[PDB]
RNA sequence: UUCAUCUAGACAGCCGGACGGUGGCCAUGGAAGUCGGAAUCCGCUAAGGAGUGUGUAACAACUCACCGGCCGAAUGAACUA
RNA sequence: GUGAACAGCCUCUAGUUGAUAGAAUAAUGUAGAUAAGGGAAGUCGGCAAAAUAGAUCCGUAACUUCGGGAUAAGGAUUGGC
RNA sequence: GCAGUCAAGCGUUCAGCGACAUUGCUUUUGAUUCUUCGAUGUCGGCUCUUCCUAUCAUACCGAAGCAGAAUUCGGUAA
RNA sequence: GAAUGUUACCGCAAUAGUAAUUGAACUUAGUACGAGAGGAACAGUUCAUUCGGAUAAUUGGUUUUUGCGGCUGUCUGAUCA
């Protein structure tokens, strides 16, 4: 169901946004569903967004935007 | 009477069925084991599985080394708690009921099993009687 | 000499059977097979009896004693007693023992001279063991296991202890039991040698398990065959070395 | 639907109804093929049972685990006086089963069942059989004329006996009559035989005796009506379900709209006829012997007979039989002794028994004491005494 | 020996009415696709 | 694994494993539905029928691709053996085409049962289901030139040796029918064929026998013939690699006799040419059929043949003959010495003594007096086995203790002890001796009742 | 398993029976006729 | 119903031949007709097919297509109802 | 009186014997209970039962608006003379 | 499923129809599968009876490289 | 349960139902089979899973035998009861 659901979503998302925790963010990134979205449907933007940057220290989270722009 | 167990073994009570948890009776170093299924049991509605002493199960270490924790491995009752007829004409229970972790053809793992050890089990099994320094 | 036997399905021939110089003992469960094996080596020799001890096959660890006597727990009852009292002669000594431990078999090696007990052993357990076998007895466990009885093999010729024994803690109980001794296996790796074979002076019974590099040590060191009083065991040095 | 799960059903559909059985003394089915080649014998026999009683004898069993041990097992002792026959019945194989050709009777018959055939014995004048027995008169042609008759004809011999209950410790003295075939060759030596016994009395160690497999029919207990779910064990539902928990939850179906037989209802339970087979002879006391209760091992002079008497039972004073495990029917109820119907010879059958020692303690509470000297010995002397 | 069950043979006049109509369709479908010597014997 | 790869499960070709798989989901699956029922009902009935024959179509894939050795990464020896016999090349695109095949009939499953879980009538699920079984069946037919040679190498598979590199084991070498079968077969028990024609023997034969208490397995090969490797059959590429691959010690055979028409110096040529793969091996010559040849009596110009061969360091050579067998023992002595040798040096790269801390062994004179048993002397002794034997053998016979038991007078052998007595059981009371106690007992009693103690 | 319905089975213990079997039950059929004549000679 | 063989001995039953160039050409450890690839040429017959099948490492041997010898007369093949 | 208590029970003054009964104690029910060994493995779901319950003493955490948590929690006694 | 080849046969009067087979379809080196995309409608479980074989096991057999063990298919078998 | 002269006893059986099920311990066996790994089968025995029928020998559970003994409150003046 909850797959159904991502794939719903995606499907009726123009434009996807991806949230991301500052504490692992790569970890999180579950690249599985990027390339789909890359593949199938390369109109979706499929934009990053580093959230809980309030637990992490200002340069790490620095850092980690930097890295990933 | 399975893999390992040498000879025929008479029925006698059943106290400890599928998720019972018995306290180790060998040095490996195991505290208690937590039964999730019994080795030779029957198949009917409803009814749990049960062991007995002699019997081998299939058990988890719920208490003890890190390392035998999260795998489950055969054990073999050594006591009981359970009151059941012996042949002999007297019905005997022991204190506490404990096993002792064993592979599928019995041999022990355990250099010693601590306290009294069931006269049927050990008959039975001959790696527990050389085991065991006390029987009954 | 080194002979090869098994139970009915079990290689454990200490379990169910327990051999000395002057008479042997075997369980009399299933059939005489035991017993034609064990007639096939000593024959008429010796007094072969068939005996249970506490309604159990397993009379081989419940039970210890030598030429001198023989010992049984508290559980053994007076029947059993009393036939393995008219099977045997006069000459050899039986006595029933009360204490907490009843496997004597496994908590008492010993042989016609020296006698190993368990650590715990009650002073009236271990002054009645002396003085019904006529041996020394020492405290002792073999690389610190307790289970004296069933983890070492032991003869007026030579002794068996299983693999994990130090070569200090061989040393050692080699010079406390006068005899040698040998860190080895029975019944392919089994690490109980105590309860995997039975031994004497002049016969040895194995489990048919035992590989012959196994059957080879335990002539060697226990000085079975004709002209090999360990002897041989240089030669199989080489055997070992090329196995190990 | 499948049920989504195949379990075994509850109760066995051979032995409904469930019903009562016509009467306390269950009639036998079938009797022992008869060996034209053997002697004439008794093919059964009538007891009470006395009680029950623990025994421990050394077992010879080759290959099983406990040979040469001193395995514990209940018996059951049934009450077994010597039974007299007191008739012959003649059988002639018809198309349409056997059929009772004709029956004599010993021209004197005991008042036990002279009581049997009257409900109120003592309003009753007693006009009993004289009138059959007067057929013995100087002559007695009729007698001879009817065993020939039977010669002639019957196929199968059958003799009427009566347990002797004023032998029982029983309170009634009404006895119970009953056929029962006999077997060997020479038919005529059957009925020979019959009246040779007319008026004798035939004691159990003549058709019984110890490692003899025999098979015990008598009437179950009964217990009146009694619910499902001890009736046949049906689950019980979980708590405080509507209509109640204890009765089977569903009964049918859409199809068929009826109740099927085998739903396994409620109803009357025990007091159904039941047939044991197999049941090993352990001990045959005669009783006379003293000292019934002693065994080569023990051989101290005391009876059978509990401490303070069988529970429900009496003081037996007589012949008595000894089987090992349990039953059918309660203390006082009478049970029909019968052959194995075969050869029951097994190893189980072909082993001798030997009991090492008999319980005589009081089976009237938690009894410690086998006999009234071993409790005055413990004891010792009391305040009443001295 | 335990004789499995047999097909009933009646006529199930239902099953009468059905066959007929069948056969008068066939009937009609035949005939609209139909639109779309040996000498002397020896 | 390794190590007789027999436990493989055999693979039906490609007709008979569709023909099972439908069989088998026709069979368990129900087949009966109506129109009347719900469209859901319908719907799940065949989407079960579907996923039920693609589940058993990937059990038979799984298995087939499991039951192999997986050639690849198991063991040189038994990689290259593999790859002479069924041509690995092939063998791997078949297995590779199976797995595809699996793959294959996972995604048309799972891709029909979504098509089929959005179906509207009866007509078009049946129409679905039966689409997705033709797709199976396709791609099983596909399949049928791999599954019959699958079959045929998994027989042979199963039907190959299992040799273990890691052991001690010997090797015949030399010119075809030499003696390496007869050698073979008079060294160890085994079944070979020990006919004189060109090729005996047209794959490895191996035979297990104990020196020294250590397990040692010989292994015989074809052979090998003069060609430069350029051009080589299967059979000899199969001696080649495996001298080259085996630690085993290699014995090369010669045959000096007018038989095995390749001459001494045919002979000497092979040797020196396959020198290379016997560096390692510590080789050793053996001169087989002596007793026709006897190369005492050889010439000198030949015997510079057998000289310069042993101009080699590591080489010896060994007389023996087919018929004068007593050498075979010899050869075989030589061969383990030198292979116990070489394992025992390349292995490097003890008993407990009393020291005095009297006692003596002791033995019963019967013993010494006694007599060894003999199984197959008639006038051996009874065997108590034998005479429960004739009673009715174990579980009839009831063996009766009191016959051997010892007791002072036979007489009363077969007694028996009461064991109780009113209470105060009779073995608590047995001891010698009972008439002084009881007399003492008596004078204490005539003592109280003069004394007056019972008034 | 077997079943009692078993033909080898059933065999087999018919070879039982004619075995020691048989003879059991007529040497206590012969020991029982003893006491039956001797209940009528007493 | 339509085609075939037939006292110039019909079908099926028993015994003999089934040759010689020849072990025909490519590969071959072995490939003689019968593991595989192109040929599948010619002599004597009543007949022999570089071989229908079984089997040998290799032939060998057995056997078949046909023919020949014994009895004798209808028999065989494909279809229709 | 017991008892912290107008908490529960007995008795004293006083007021009642009013609820159709008799004979057994079948199944199934209504209300209240006991249980050998395992202790939720049953059920969608700890549904219902059970468990600690008063007094005295030791001692009492995270958080917090500093007021609370708190009877936190976790432990030892209770009779009579 | 569609698009083609061949015809054992049928046959506008024997051009057309057409059985069994057959080619293209939906990464060749067991490598991966980290796709798993809309059922507009329920399914799943406590007690319990019967019935079908399209047989999981027990019973009796045949065929499989079935040396044994062990495994596959098939015949009867509720 | 009335009715077949009445009561009682002993019976036969048309008909309806049916049942037992499976595993393992020896022997035969470390034997046929095997290069080794390993591992048969029948006959005789002995136990065991599930199901069915009985009975409390012995053990457990159950107590209105309220049978015995003890305990709190309260009442019979105290004790016993
Ligand atoms: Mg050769």
């Amino acid at each position: 169901r909850i797959w159904n659901e991502l794939y719903k979503v995606i499907d009726s998302s123009d434009v996807v946004i991806h949230v991301l925790d500052a504490r692992d963010p790569l970890g999180t990134r579950c690249k599985s569903v990027e390339e789909y979205m890359k593949k199938e449907t390369p109109h979706k933007h499929l934009i990053y967004v580093l959230n809980k940057c309030d637990l992490v220290p200002t340069w790490v989270a620095a850092a980690w935007v930097k890295h990933l722009s | 009477s399975g893999n390992g167990a040498q000879g025929t073994k008479f029925r006698i009570s059943l106290g400890l069925p599928v998720g019972a948890i018995m306290n180790c009776a060998d040095n490996s170093g195991a505290r208690n084991l937590y039964i999730i299924a019994v080795k030779g049991s029957g198949s009917r509605l409803n009814r749990l599985p049960a062991a007995s002493l002699g019997d081998m199960v299939m058990a988890t270490v719920k208490k003890g080394k890190p390392e035998l924790r999260k795998k489950v491995m055969p054990a073999i009752v050594v006591r009981q708690a359970k009151s059941w007829r012996r042949r002999d004409g007297v019905f005997l229970y022991f204190e506490d009921n404990a096993g002792v972790i064993a592979n599928p053809k019995g041999e022990m793992k355990g250099s010693a099993i601590t306290g009294p050890v069931g006269k049927e089990c050990a008959d039975l099994w001959p790696r527990v009687a050389s085991n065991s320094g006390v029987v009954v | 000499m080194a002979t090869r036997t098994q139970f009915e399905n079990s290689n454990e021939i200490g379990v169910f059977s327990k051999l000395t110089n002057t008479y042997c003992l075997v369980a009399v469960g299933g059939s005489e097979n035991f017993y034609s094996a064990f007639e096939a080596e000593l024959g008429d020799a010796i007094p072969i009896v068939h005996t249970t001890i506490a309604g159990t096959r397993i009379i081989g660890r419940m039970t210890a004693g030598n030429r001198r006597g023989l010992l049984v727990p508290t559980q053994t009852t007076d029947q059993e007693l009393q036939h393995l009292r008219n099977s045997l002669p006069d000459s050899v000594k039986i006595q029933r023992v009360e204490e907490r431990l009843s496997a004597l078999g496994n908590v008492i090696c010993c042989n016609d001279y020296v006698a190993l007990v368990h650590p715990d052993i009650d002073r009236e357990t271990e002054e009645l063991i002396s003085d019904v076998l006529g041996v020394e007895v020492f405290r002792q466990t073999i690389s610190g296991n307790i289970l004296v009885g069933s983890y070492c093999s032991l003869s007026n010729q030579g002794g068996l202890v299983h693999p994990q024994t130090s070569v200090q803690d061989q040393e050692e109980l080699s010079s406390l039991l006068q005899v040698p001794l040998v860190a080895g296996t029975v019944n392919r790796g089994s690490s109980v040698v105590g309860a995997g074979m039975v031994v004497n002076d002049y016969l040895a019974v194995t489990g048919l398990d035992t590989t012959a590099p196994e059957l080879s040590v335990i002539e060697s060191i226990f000085r079975l065959q004709d002209a090999q009083p360990e002897s041989i065991s240089g030669n199989l040095r080489d055997t070992l070395i090329e196995t190990y | 639907s499948h049920r989504k799960y195949e379990a075994p059903r509850h109760g066995h559909l051979g032995f409904l109804p469930r019903k009562r059985a016509a009467s306390i003394r269950a009639r036998v089915k079938a009797f022992p093929k008869d060996d034209r080649s053997k002697p004439v014998a008794l093919t059964s026999f009538l007891g009470y049972k006395a009680g029950m009683t623990t025994i421990v004898r050394d077992l010879d069993r080759p290959g099983s685990k406990f040979h040469k041990r001193e395995v514990v097992e209940a018996v059951t002792v049934v009450d077994t006086p010597p039974v007299v026959v007191v008739g012959v019945v003649g059988y002639v194989e018809t198309p349409r089963g056997l059929r009772s050709l004709t029956t004599v009777w010993a021209e004197h018959l005991s008042d036990e069942v002279k009581r049997r055939f009257y409900k109120n014995w003592y309003k009753s004048k007693k006009k009993a059989f004289t009138k059959y027995s007067a057929k013995y008169a100087q002559d007695g042609a009729g007698i001879e004329r009817e065993l020939a008759r039977i010669k002639k004809y019957a196929s199968v011999v059958r003799v009427l006996v009566h347990t002797q209950i004023r032998k029982t410790p029983l309170a009634q003295k009404k006895a119970h009559l009953a056929e029962i075939q006999l077997n060997g060759g020479s038919i005529s030596e059957k009925v020979d035989w019959a009246r040779e016994h007319f008026e004798k009395t035939v004691a159990v160690d003549s058709v019984f005796e110890q490692n003899e497999m025999i098979d015990a029919i008598a009437v179950t207990k009964g217990h009146g009506f009694e619910g499902v779910t001890h009736r046949w064990g049906t689950k019980k539902l979980p708590r405080k379900t509507h209509r109640g928990l204890r009765k089977v939850a569903c009964i049918g179906a859409w199809h068929p709209a009826h109740v099927m037989w085998s739903v396994a209802r409620a109803g009357q339970r025990g007091y159904h006829s039941r047939t044991s087979i197999n049941h090993k002879i352990y001990r045959v006391g005669k009783g006379d012997d003293e000292a019934n209760g002693a065994t080569s091992f023990d051989r101290t002079k005391k009876t059978i007979t509990p401490m303070g008497g069988f529970v429900h039972y009496g003081e037996i004073k007589n012949d008595f039989i000894m089987v090992k495990g349990c039953i059918p029917g309660n203390r006082k109820r009478i049970v029909t002794l019968r052959k194995s119907l075969y050869t029951n010879t097994s190893r189980k059958a072909l082993e001798e028994v030997s009991l090492k020692w008999i319980d005589t303690a009081s089976k009237f509470g938690k009894g410690r004491f086998q006999t009234p000297a071993e409790k005055h010995a413990f004891m010792g002397t009391l305040k009443k005494d001295l | 020996m335990r004789v499995r069950k047999r097909q009933s043979r009646r006529t199930s006049t239902k099953l009468k009415e059905g066959i007929k109509k069948k056969a008068s369709a066939h009937r009609k479908k035949e005939k609209k696709m139909a639109k779309k010597d040996p000498g002397i014997p020896s | 694994m390794q190590l007789s790869w027999k436990d493989i499960p055999t693979v039906a070709p490609a007709n008979d494993l569709l023909d099972i798989v439908l069989n088998r989901t026709q069979r368990k699956t129900p087949t009966v539905i109506r129109p009347g029922f719900k469209i859901t009902r319908i719907r799940a009935f065949y989407m079960r029928k579907v996923k039920y024959t693609g589940e058993g179509f990937v059990e038979k894939f799984e298995d087939i691709l499991k039951g192999f050795p997986n050639i690849n990464d198991v063991h040189p020896f038994h990689r290259d053996l593999m790859d002479t016999l069924y041509e690995k090349n092939h063998y791997k695109i078949s297995l590779a085409a199976i797995s595809r095949a699996k793959s294959l009939v996972e995604q048309v499953a799972r891709d029909y049962v979504r098509l089929l879980k959005f179906g509207q009538s009866l007509f078009q699920c049946k129409q679905l289901k039966r689409a997705a079984l033709g797709r199976m069946a396709t791609i099983v037919k596909k399949l049928r030139d791999p599954l019959a040679y699958l079959e045929q190498v998994r027989q042979h598979i199963g039907r190959l040796p299992s040799i273990d590199p890691n052991t001690r084991t010997l090797l015949i070498c030399g010119y075809p029918n030499v003696g390496k079968s007869s050698f073979l077969r008079c060294i160890t028990k085994s079944d070979v064929d020990v006919q004189p024609y060109a090729f005996t023997t047209k794959s490895l034969y191996v035979g297990h026998f104990d020196y020294k208490y250590l397990r040692f397995q010989a292994i015989d090969t074809p052979g090998i013939l003069d060609r430069p490797t350029e051009e080589m059959n299967n059979i000899e590429m199969q001696s080649i690699y495996a001298i080259a691959h085996l630690r085993s010690c290699v014995l090369y055979f010669m045959d000096l006799s007018e038989q095995c028409g390749f001459t001494i110096e045919a002979q000497v040529k092979l040797f020196h040419s396959i020198k290379p793969l016997f560096a390692n091996k510590s080789v050793m010559v053996v001169i087989n059929k002596t007793d026709i040849i006897r190369p005492e009596d050889l010439d000198e110009e030949r015997a510079q043949l057998l000289e310069s061969v042993k101009e080699v360091p590591g080489v010896e050579i060994m007389t023996s003959s087919c018929q004068l067998e007593e050498n075979v023992m010899e050869v075989r002595n030589k061969a383990c010495e030198k292979l116990l040798a070489s394992r025992i040096e390349n292995k490097l790269k003890h008993v407990a003594q009393p020291q005095a801390r009297k006692r003596t062994p002791f033995i019963p004179e019967s013993v010494k007096n006694l007599k060894k048993y003999d199984p197959e002397d008639p006038n051996r002794r009874k065997l108590a086995r034998d005479i429960e034997a004739e009673n009715g053998g174990a579980g009839v016979f009831n063996v009766n203790l009191k016959d051997k038991y010892l007791l002072e007078d036979d007489e009363w052998k077969n007694d028996i002890m009461p064991e109780i007595l009113d209470g105060k059981n009779v073995y608590d009371f047995l001891d010698p001796e009972i008439a002084a106690k009881l007399q003492a007992l008596e004078e204490e009693e005539e003592k109280l009742e003069n004394e007056g103690f019972y008034n | 398993a077997k079943s009692l319905r078993a033909s080898s089975h059933l065999n087999a213990k018919s070879v039982k029976r004619r075995g020691v079997f048989q003879k059991a039950v007529d040497a206590r059929e012969q020991r029982i006729s003893d006491k039956l004549k001797e209940d009528l000679l007493k």
